[PDB]
């Protein structure tokens, strides 16, 4: 069922979806290191805890 | 041997939970003389449960897990209504339980005193479950040999923290509340640890031939982890005032702050390698019920599919993961145990209730293992005890997973039993699935 192994193999035409899946691919590891910075931010300027 | 065969379902049973729920079982019982009482009817709870998943795991046998069996004893609406809660419930909710508990216990070294700040355990949670999608999706060849490796730092942590458990004693009650209603959720957070013998406790079976040898594995080893789980907790209540273990979100690391000087590098790293662990192992072994309900047909025809080149199941884990994280949203970690709680029970009510059904509907269906009546009708009572006190005990957890299970009729119906004739309607389909084929590079598995 759905479009099969044996299309799929010449349906990934470089100028279009080859292009797409490097950029989605770079825009989660750009993203996630986004999220990486963000909670570092947190834990950066969170206020510490008085020592007892 | 029947020997090697327990230390196979002792490492699978003992979990992550036993870092979160400590805290739990203490806030709910009040005192440490009762936690100790639920930690061990937590553990005949368990043995009477695994003891009937060795019926149901040697009589259906259908490969996938509990969905599996539901095809056989109801078919039809209930057996999709088991996939959706297990998709939407149980395995995400879980899943941000372990990837939480991972962020807190990694933080906390940084924040001794004070508590760890929510808004950064979350991120750190969420870049956890999204490092080990990505792992998961790049290459079953690194994720398994990184499931492989993390078995043993849950292990050494927990044996660590009952060694030092015991050098305290060397050197070396209550019960305040006793409310039905709280003790149900004490008995609901000390279950958690024990939550693994209802996924998995099958795979002996291929290992131990005999099949009177798999109720022998399961009865020897449920009580060696109701050891541990009570020595760890000895550990705890031997080194930290109750007044402490109820502030601290991370109680280990309160207990390895107090004993090693060098805690820094040990209690949270072992601890959190450990949950890095059972986060990875909950998205590994995940695609086996998308294989069987799609297979099935119950669950839509992408779900089914694989990236040829790495032979790893992509759009699987993409919906596994997006799951996960949105329970960020939630409140608190023993809210989701609540709510994970609650859910899980019931459906093991359901999977126990349908046995005796079945042992009645179809007598003498060429049983393996058949155990005394007795232990079910204790155990359906006990299911249902913890259910019928949770909806009043915490009524608007339940309230929200319900609208879950009652938001499944609608796509039953659509996706499965009305059949929707109209042709562009399924060319629809057809047009944003080839699109998730194309986008994420999926083919379907051999039939
Ligand atoms: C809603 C979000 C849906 C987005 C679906 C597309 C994701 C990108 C995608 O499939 O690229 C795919 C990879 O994607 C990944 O392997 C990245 C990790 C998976 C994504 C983690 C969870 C994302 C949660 C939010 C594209 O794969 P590819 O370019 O066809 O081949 C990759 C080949 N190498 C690089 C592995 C050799
Ligand atoms: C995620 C949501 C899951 C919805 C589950 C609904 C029931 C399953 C069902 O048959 O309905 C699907 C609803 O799914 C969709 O319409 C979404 C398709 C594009 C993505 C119908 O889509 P399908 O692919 O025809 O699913 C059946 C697949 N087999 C059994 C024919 C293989
Ligand atoms: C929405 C679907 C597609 C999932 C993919 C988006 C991801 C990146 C989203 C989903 C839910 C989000 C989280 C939801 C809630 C919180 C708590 C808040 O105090 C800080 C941000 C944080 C921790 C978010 C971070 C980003 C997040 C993980
Ligand atoms: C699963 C992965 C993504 C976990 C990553 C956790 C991150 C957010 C944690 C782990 C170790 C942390 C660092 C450890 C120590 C320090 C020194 C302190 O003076 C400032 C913060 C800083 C610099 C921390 C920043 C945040 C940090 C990098
Ligand atoms: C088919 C797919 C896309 C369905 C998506 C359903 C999502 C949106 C649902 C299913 C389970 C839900 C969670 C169930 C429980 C809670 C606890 C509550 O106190 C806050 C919201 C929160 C955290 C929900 C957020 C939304 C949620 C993640």
């Amino acid at each position: 069922t759905g479009l099969s192994k044996e299309e799929l193999l010449k349906v990934a035409g470089s100028p279009g979806w080859v292009r797409t899946r490097w950029a989605l691919l770079l825009l989660f590891w750009l993203g996630w290191l986004g999220m990486l910075a963000g909670a570092v931010v947190i834990i950066v300027r969170a206020p510490r805890c008085r020592e007892l | 041997t029947l020997l090697n065969g327990v230390a196979i379902i002792v490492g699978t049973i003992i979990g992550s939970g036993i870092f979160v729920t400590p805290t739990g079982v203490l806030k709910e019982a009040g005192s440490p003389g009762l936690a100790l009482v639920v930690w061990a009817a937590c553990g005949v709870f368990s043995i009477v449960g695994a003891l009937c998943y060795a019926e149901l795991g040697t009589t259906i046998s259908k490969s996938g897990g509990d969905y599996a069996y539901m095809l056989e004893v109801y078919g039809s609406l209930p057996a999709f209504l088991k996939l959706w809660i297990e998709l939407l419930i149980i395995r995400p909710s879980s899943q941000y339980i372990v990837a939480l508990v991972f962020a807190t216990y990694l933080l906390k070294p940084l924040f001794p005193t004070c508590p760890v700040p929510e808004e950064a355990a979350k991120l750190v949670a969420c870049l956890c479950v999204l490092l080990l999608t990505a792992v998961n999706c790049y290459s079953v060849k690194a994720a398994t040999r990184v499931q492989d490796a993390f078995a043993a730092a849950k292990l050494l942590a927990l044996a660590l923290i009952i060694l030092l458990g015991f050098v305290q004693i060397g050197k070396g009650f209550e019960g305040t509340k006793l409310d039905v209603g709280n003790i149900v959720l004490a008995l609901y957070s000390g279950l958690f640890a024990y939550g693994g013998w209802n996924y998995l406790n099958f795979v002996t079976e291929e290992m131990i031939n005999p099949y009177r040898n798999l109720p022998l594995a399961i009865i020897i080893s449920l009580p060696i982890v109701t050891l541990v789980y009570v020595l760890t907790n000895l550990a705890y209540f031997t080194t930290l005032s109750t007044e402490q273990m109820l502030s601290s979100e991370a109680v280990a690391v309160d207990f390895g702050n107090y004993h090693l000087g060098v805690m820094s590098w040990i209690i949270p790293v072992f601890v959190g390698l450990s949950c890095f662990g059972s986060v990875n192992g909950s998205l590994f072994t995940s695609s086996r019920l998308f294989f069987v309900g799609s297979r099935e047909g119950h669950l839509p025809s992408i779900l089914s599919m694989i990236h040829p080149q790495l032979l790893t199941p992509v759009p699987s884990l993409v919906f596994t993961c997006v799951m996960t994280l949105l329970y960020a949203f939630s409140k608190d970690i023993f809210s989701v145990i609540n709510f994970f709680s609650f859910f899980n029970w019931l459906c093991v009510a359901l999977a126990i209730i349908g046995m005796i059904w079945l042992r009645h509907r179809k007598p003498e269906l060429e049983r393996p293992i058949k155990v005394n009546l007795a232990l079910p009708v204790f155990f359906i009572l006990a299911c249902l005890f913890l259910i019928a006190v949770s909806f009043w005990k915490t009524p608007v957890e339940c309230g929200i997973g319900f609208t879950i299970i009652l938001s499944g009729l609608p796509v039953y119906f659509f996706g499965v039993w009305w059949k929707n004739k109209p042709k562009w309607l399924l060319q629809g389909i057809f047009s944003t699935t080839v699109l998730c084929q194309k986008l994420m590079q999926v083919v379907p598995q051999e039939t």
